RNA sequence: UAACCGGAGAGGGAACCCACU
């Protein structure tokens, strides 16, 4: 359903404002939802007071 | 699904009676009729009609719930009316009007119409 | 029973002319189910007029 | 006598089928296909 | 302790709207007219509906309810009808009900206008609004989707359905400078006037008058196309008067019988 | 519909009260004789949508319309999936008037 | 979807009109002088013209057969 | 032995077609099969839309040009 | 000097996201 025309998606019943970025499977439309996490590769000194350290460099 | 059926508010139903006059028991002449399936229309004119007469000491009706399709009209008088022929002739004379009212707006229209 | 099941016409009173499916009758009374509204009524059974729904030339 | 007609779907044509039947139609070829309105009597109120 | 004596005066009189001024008489008379415009008075409309073949891409029901709001001359006819659940017939008759028929096909390849000149009625009558402008449009066919049905109009009123109302707006009004003082304007002169006001551009409400009641109650009737305007209203006057003298005869029964 | 074991198959059918042994005390004529109810037909809560059964005489096994749920039903298609069994969707329309208790923001 | 036939608040016929309308603006009708050539005063009336939006032209996109 | 006479383009394979006339020039590392599909696809898309246009000729052809217009 | 039928609560478990107050 890629780069196909307007007159198209309808002639295979659907509908041209559907967005995509969906999966089928098994019939029934899955998304996936974005995920965040910590960047890597980063060096990020933070302090926990709650243990015997001053400061810590996690990369 | 529990939703009334529309004619229910003007419909009779079996064994209801359209009006009912109950003496008042706290005050001397003084009745309460109740009327079954109406509402504002019918109960505004008649007690703006009794409001009319000198001998009726009391005229009021009240809705007492919208949901359900009774108003209950409550007229006190003087000792030598009773309100039994309060009401009555409360409506007689709201007859004389509407029906001269409405031939006075049939005379108008057809001296509007080509004329 | 006998005409649980079958497709009535109430032919009285202030459902007239209104079409349901009877769905438990007995010797009196029936519920018919409207086919209208959102609803099953109880009507009396003499109230009612059977409809049918058949088809005839079965050939 | 009557073979439970259904309609197909990228071709609109009326197909039989009986039971024990692959659901396929006549022509074309397509395995999804749908089903005639009732004969019954549809009655509405023009509420 | 009696009645009083109205008197009226059309001031325009269309086939589409009457405003006329009724004068000398109650605040709740005048208003209760104007209830029974709206609701009480008998207008024929489409109410029941048995669909045959439905493919267009609206429903079943929302074809039969874009079917009920379809205006249908109810002129003479109306007073001569009766209620479908008064008539001692079994499934409609001539005189309770008045048949229609709607049968579409479109084989063209344009899209179908089903309009309401495709409703043929049985009676010449009560039609739908065609007279003498289009007509209401019921649905869009495409090639090779379809429409047959048949229906039919009885009578009612816009109390059960607003389907039977038979008016656009009934606009009522009385006492347009505030003499009464019925409203209290906190800046009486941000306050546009009205169309009726016998007032100059100088002043912005009336003075105070204490001692008085609303009289000349201001009406505009508009029709919707299925009664004329003035046949509402003469409809409304003889359904309140009715209304009224069944309540009486009522009345008599409940005071002789105690 | 599918098959259950050696013994035990599902099948589109209009369940009898002479064969089928479990059985609802519902109306079964509502379907045709293909074993589902066909489009325009009102249906009710508890009323039987796709009469099937399966075999042990056969135990009824069909499916019924959620309580108190009340449409028409809209249209049936029929197809197979993807190992090859019947596979029938229907669904069902039900009109709703703003009444009451109805949310509005 | 498709035009109401009436307008909700007031009762007035609006079914009839939208033929017309998309007639005048596609005249040179501003938006505003196409809603009162047609009649309609009371802005209950007119936000029926103005707000309501036309499915039943992309539904009919969707044959069934050709 | 009923596709043999009937043509493909009646009816509503009409996209299908063109998607699998499309695989099938698309498949090919021959040229003249690919000519001859490009051919057939540029005649089936000219037949399509012009019976496209024909249904489209009234009342959505209308809304179009109003559109067009009031943005 | 006679008159045909009788059977009934059925039935389902585990896990996850979304939403409402
Ligand atoms: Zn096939
Ligand atoms: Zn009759
Ligand atoms: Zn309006």
């Amino acid at each position: 359903l890629n780069g196909l025309t307007d007159r198209d998606l309808c002639e295979l019943n659907e509908c041209p404002l559907d967005p995509g970025g969906y999966f089928i499977i098994n019939g029934s439309e899955k998304v996936l939802i974005a995920q965040e996490k910590m960047a890597t590769n980063t060096v990020y000194v933070f302090a926990k007071k709650d243990s015997k350290y001053a400061y810590t460099g996690e990369c | 699904m529990n939703a009334p059926p529309a004619f229910e508010s003007f419909l009779l139903f079996e064994g209801e009676k359209k009006i009912t006059i109950n003496k008042d028991t706290k005050v001397p002449n003084a009745c309460l009729f109740t009327i079954n399936k109406e509402d504002h229309t019918l109960g505004n004119i008649i007690k703006s009609q009794l409001l009319k007469d000198p001998q009726v000491l009391f005229a009021g009706y009240k809705v007492p719930h919208p949901l359900e399709h009774k108003i209950i009209i409550r007229v006190q008088t003087t000792p030598d009316y009773s309100p039994q022929e309060a009401f009555t002739n409360a409506i007689t004379d709201l007859i004389s009007e509407l029906s001269l009212l409405e031939e006075r707006f049939r005379v108008a229209i057809k001296d509007k119409q080509e004329g | 029973n006998e005409l649980i099941g079958q497709t009535v016409r109430i032919s009285q009173g202030p459902y007239k002319g209104y079409i349901g499916v009877v769905k438990d009758a007995t010797e009196s009374t029936a519920r018919v189910e409207l086919h209208s509204t959102c609803q099953t009524i109880s009507v009396d059974r003499q109230r009612l007029t059977t409809v049918g729904s058949r088809r005839p030339g079965g050939m | 006598q009557q073979p439970m007609i259904y309609i197909c779907g990228e071709c609109h044509t009326e197909n039989e089928i009986k039971s024990r039947d692959p659901i396929r139609c006549r022509e074309c070829g397509y395995r999804i296909m749908y089903k005639k309105r009732t004969k019954r009597l549809v009655v509405f109120d023009a509420r | 302790p009696y009645a009083n004596q109205p008197t009226v005066r059309i001031t325009e009189l269309t086939d589409e709207n009457v405003k006329f001024i009724i004068e000398n008489t109650d605040l709740a008379v005048a208003n209760s007219i104007r209830r029974v415009f709206i609701a009480e008075v008998p207008i024929i409309a489409i109410d029941w509906v048995q669909i045959d073949a439905n493919s267009s891409v609206l429903h079943d029901e929302f074809i039969a309810h874009r079917l009920g709001l379809i205006p249908l001359t109810s002129d003479d006819i109306v007073d001569k009808l009766q209620y479908s659940r008064d008539c001692t017939c079994e499934e409609f008759c001539p005189e309770c009900s008045v048949e229609f028929t709607l049968d579409v096909r479109c084989n063209e390849d344009q899209t179908r206008h089903v309009t309401s000149r495709d409703l043929i009625s049985n009676s010449p009558r009560v039609i739908p609004v065609t007279s003498r402008q289009d007509d209401i449009l019921i649905v869009k066919l495409r090639k090779g989707q379809e429409l047959r049905l048949r229906a039919y109009a009885k009578k009612g009123f816009g109390k059960e359905h607003a389907k039977w109302n038979p008016t656009a707006g009934v606009a009522f009004e009385y006492d347009p400078d505030n003499a009464l003082r019925h409203t209290v304007y906190p800046k009486p002169e941000e306050w546009p006037k009205s169309e009726y006001s016998e007032l100059d551009e100088d002043e912005s409400q009336a003075p105070y008058d204490p001692n008085g009641k609303p009289e000349r109650f201001y009406y505009n009737v508009e029709s919707c196309g299925s009664l004329r305007p003035e046949t509402i209203v003469l409809s409304a006057l003889s359904g309140l008067k009715k209304k009224l003298s069944d309540l009486q005869t009522q009345l008599s029964h409940e005071i002789q019988s105690d | 519909e599918s098959k259950k074991g050696f013994d035990q198959e599902e099948v589109f059918e209009k369940p009898t009260r002479e064969t089928c042994q479990g059985m609802r005390h519902a109306i079964y004529d509502k379907l045709d004789d293909d074993g589902l109810i066909a489009p325009g037909v009102r249906v009710s809560g508890d009323d039987v949508i796709i009469g099937k059964t399966v075999t042990l005489t056969k135990r009824d096994c069909s499916t019924f319309l959620r309580t108190s749920e009340t449409g028409i039903v809209d249209q049936v298609m029929v197809t197979l999936n993807q190992e090859g069994y019947k596979f029938c969707k229907i669904r069902v329309r039900s009109v709703r008037i703003p009444q009451i208790g109805d949310k509005f923001a | 979807m498709i035009i109401p036939v009436r307008c909700f608040t007031c009762g007035k016929i609006v079914g009839n009109k939208w033929e017309a309308y998309l007639g005048l603006l596609q005249a040179e009708y501003t938006e505003g002088d196409a809603l009162d050539a047609l009649g309609l005063k009371r802005y209950c009336c007119r936000r029926m013209l103005l707000a309501h939006v036309d499915l039943i032209e992309k539904l009919l996109n969707y044959a069934p057969l050709e | 032995e009923k596709e043999r006479f009937r043509k493909a383009p009646p009816n509503y394979a009409m996209k299908k077609t063109q998607l699998l006339k499309e695989k099938a020039m698309a498949e090919d590392l021959g040229d003249q099969d690919k000519a001859k599909q490009i051919q057939d696809q540029l005649n089936e898309l000219e037949e399509r839309a012009e019976a496209l246009d024909r249904q489209r000729t009234k009342n959505i052809s209308a809304i179009s040009y109003i559109n067009q217009r009031n943005r």
